[PDB]
């Protein structure tokens, strides 16, 4: 971070940045796992896991809030699009 | 007893019908006429429970139930 923030200013470690490197240093750092244990709890891919059991409550939440506004179909407007379909298949 | 004064600058009204077209060119006209209130308060629509419409006082953004 200390080498790209010269770069420009914007830059910054993310917050998916830096749970995944605080996350590794959590299971690779701490007890209990080997690097064969910690490494293939990496492999797998246990930080998906972490996100999506964090962004399940917004979904649920905004899930809630869409039935409590009481909205009606979404639909999305035809400027929007910008049909590009070939000429004559 | 017929009224004389039908209309004024305190009159309020409830539009009945789903009307989001006409019900803004109303709420625009209470804007370009300075009044200090929309003159709608409130819609009825008996195919759709109670909810809140936004609508613009100039730029900005109000809710009529």
């Amino acid at each position: 971070e200390k080498i790209t923030t010269s770069k420009k200013p914007n830059l910054i470690l993310n917050v998916d940045g830096l749970i995944g490197v605080a996350f590794v240093d959590m299971l690779r750092n701490c007890g209990s796992f080997t690097r064969e244990e910690a490494d293939e709890y990496i492999d797998i891919g246990a930080l998906n896991g972490i996100f999506v059991l964090g962004r399940s409550m917004g979904f649920i939440g905004h899930y809630l809030d869409q039935k409590r506004l009481k909205q009606g179909l979404y639909r999305h407007p035809w400027d929007d699009i910008s049909y590009v379909l070939p000429e004559h298949m | 007893g017929k009224s004389t004064t039908l209309f004024s600058r305190h009159t309020k009204a409830i539009v009945w019908g789903m009307q989001t077209r006409a019900v803004q060119g109303m709420l625009d006209f209470d804007y370009v006429c300075s009044r200090d209130e929309p003159s709608v308060a409130a819609m009825v629509y008996p195919f759709t429970g109670d909810h809140k419409q936004k609508f613009y006082w100039g730029h900005k953004e109000i809710l009529i139930p």
